[PDB]
């Protein structure tokens, strides 16, 4: 969706940003897995592993 | 280290993002790097005193 | 701590 400039890090000194970004990935990944499960045989098998 | 054409172990500068920004000028200094690699250091007080 | 003895 975005393209930001990483030269907006380093002397800004705002590492944050960064760690929400790969907490971001992780949970756009995980809803996205649950997604699926819930597409296809959805059971409280996902619960499970919820 | 990377592999040289014979098999020796070749020591290049490294094209890290941080060391490239710095040592390119593109953005960053010696000091800002350390903040999030090295310990950070001294905090002034109000007064001036270390 | 960086700028200013701060940051």
């Amino acid at each position: 969706d975005i393209v930001l400039n990483p030269l907006g890090v380093p002397s800004r000194m705002n590492i944050g940003q960064i760690l929400e970004t790969h907490l971001g990935m992780a949970a756009k990944g995980i809803g996205d897995k649950i997604n699926a499960m819930l597409k296809q045989q959805q059971e409280v098998a996902k619960l499970r592993e919820f | 280290t990377v592999i040289n054409r014979d098999g020796q172990e070749e020591k290049q500068v490294s094209f890290n993002s941080i060391y490239m920004m710095a040592d390119s000028g593109a953005r960053g200094s010696a000091a800002q790097i350390r903040q999030l690699a090295g310990m950070r250091g001294l905090m002034a007080k109000p007064d001036g005193s270390i | 701590t960086x700028x200013f003895x701060s940051g």
